[PDB]
């Protein structure tokens, strides 16, 4: 295996990083944690090789060059990481911003009322290799945190009850109303499934997919001796990077629609049943 | 030859497939097929997948499944393989990036799964028989499905 | 109701009638070029062509 379709499959690599589970492994060390440009990223069996940036084998013996291979894959790296921890644990919760549009009433029928523009109990963070956040709870409990008594939303934060009405659900993840910078940890629906989280770093738009895939210019460079055009395509192709990426605000699209449509329509979201 | 079933009843359901990660491979009624490589030439078993991807029953593990090939090394017979014990090995081979995307044609309903170019270097050098040669076919997962 | 955009899926089998000019990856050229086209095909690609 010597790569081949250079751009794409690095393309994949980096979507590996981007959603923190990169099999990032160096001869005999799992991670390459220090900058010992690994030997074995699974990309698709694929096994990339950072000691070249391309595969399997090294391009020599000279382990300067090589380690820097992989310091050329510094934003792969540091975004492979950083996104695992978020997804795991990030910047607390330090109080939560839209007073209370929630109420758990467990009065035998349990009144629980979501108005409008909540707020941000929930954490969620952990598991994102492939499990539900909280434990197996998750699911469960979002359940009641979007329809019933929703813990996510507020002031600039998902639009629901106007476009995507119950993430009870419907498909896309939630943001956490947080008074601390941007901790935005975006709990994924119930119906979904399997309830990752994805701290939404700089919020509104996608921002990681400019960001991430820019780090293959690094890449096809040092690979396939120059990066032939790349970024002239993935400025536009990939959702925009804007903002440093560590937990600030964005705000622009998340402040229009997530803050009005949050409720604006039916505003109003309910549970009255023993469960919640 | 090469190729015989596992049969029904047995039923190994929840299998780790990968770090912390859990796929029911759910063993029990007609479960694909079972690809006897033991010893049987040097091939490569090139997997062409294409419509097939038939969603999970009613799981929100819709996202993060795929199809995959899985070669099974024991030296127990698959007769007599009931429980996880059993097994030796089951190693994941073939399907690349392992999580998903809706690479079916979903708009209209459909549950049309792209075409994807599957392989598995079937070199019996690599085992030299022995654990004697076994491989399935299927919807492989890390996000954990609802074996009930 | 038919919210699914649409699912019309069987075969297209193109018939490349003009014989003169044969493409290169592409690119239409009067240009037949063996060994610059090594290690620039996937099996996709090929497939695909």
């Amino acid at each position: 295996m010597p790569l081949h379709m250079i751009p794409q499959v690095a393309h994949a690599m980096v979507r590996a990083a981007a959603a923190g589970r990169l099999t990032l492994y160096t001869r005999t060390r799992t991670e390459t944690t220090n900058f010992d440009h690994a030997e074995y990223v699974t990309c698709g069996r694929y096994t990339i090789c950072a000691f070249c940036l391309t595969t399997l084998a090294p391009h020599a013996n000279v382990k300067t060059i090589q380690d820097s291979h992989a310091c050329s894959r510094q934003p792969n790296e540091a975004i492979r990481s950083l996104v695992e921890v978020s997804d795991k644990a990030q910047t607390a919760l330090v109080g939560s911003r839209t007073v209370d549009y929630h109420e758990l009433d467990v009065k035998a029928g349990f009144v629980a009322p979501t108005a409008d523009e909540t707020i941000a109990p929930s954490k969620d963070i952990v598991e994102l290799p492939f499990r539900t956040c909280d434990l197996d709870d998750s699911s469960a409990t979002a359940c009641v945190r979007n329809h019933c008594q929703a813990g996510h939303d507020g002031v600039i934060h998902l639009p629901i009850l106007s476009g995507d009405f119950k993430l009870p659900n419907e498909h896309p993840t939630k943001p956490l109303d947080d008074t601390h910078p941007h901790d935005k940890v975006l709990t994924r629906c119930p119906k979904t499934g399997l309830l990752l989280v994805h701290d939404t770093h700089a919020h509104a738009t996608a921002v990681v997919a400019t960001a991430a895939t820019r780090a293959i210019l690094m890449h096809d460079l040092l690979t396939s001796a120059n990066a032939d055009d790349g970024h002239q395509a993935r400025s536009a192709c990939y959702g925009p990077a804007f903002n440093n990426l560590t937990f600030a605000c964005h705000s622009t699209c998340a402040s229009d629609m997530a803050h009005f449509d949050c409720g604006q329509i039916v505003g109003l979201d309910l549970h009255v049943e023993p469960s919640d | 030859k090469w190729i015989a079933e596992f049969n029904n009843s047995s039923l190994i359901r929840k299998t780790l497939t990968y770090s912390g990660a859990t796929y029911t491979v759910q063993l029990g009624p007609g479960p694909t097929r079972v690809i006897d490589m033991n010893a049987m030439i040097d091939s490569v078993l090139t997997l062409d997948v294409s419509g097939t991807i038939l969603p999970y029953d009613t799981n929100p593990d819709l996202s993060t499944s795929v199809p995959a090939f899985v070669l099974i090394q024991t030296s127990v017979p698959i007769q007599q393989v009931t429980t996880a014990a059993n097994i030796t090995a089951i190693t994941v081979v073939s399907a690349a990036g392992a999580s998903a995307i809706n690479l079916a044609i979903n708009v209209r309903g459909q549950p049309r799964f792209n075409m994807l170019h599957l392989q598995a270097t079937f070199e019996r050098e690599t085992i030299t028989g022995i654990p004697y040669i076994y491989g399935l076919g299927t919807f492989l997962i890390p996000s954990p499905t609802s074996s009930s | 109701n038919f919210s699914n955009p649409t699912l019309m899926d069987g075969l297209l089998t193109v018939t490349p009638v003009l014989l003169r000019e044969t493409t290169y990856k592409g690119e239409v050229v009067d240009a037949i070029v063996p060994a610059t086209v090594m290690a620039n095909q996937t099996s996709e690609e090929v497939a695909s062509a």
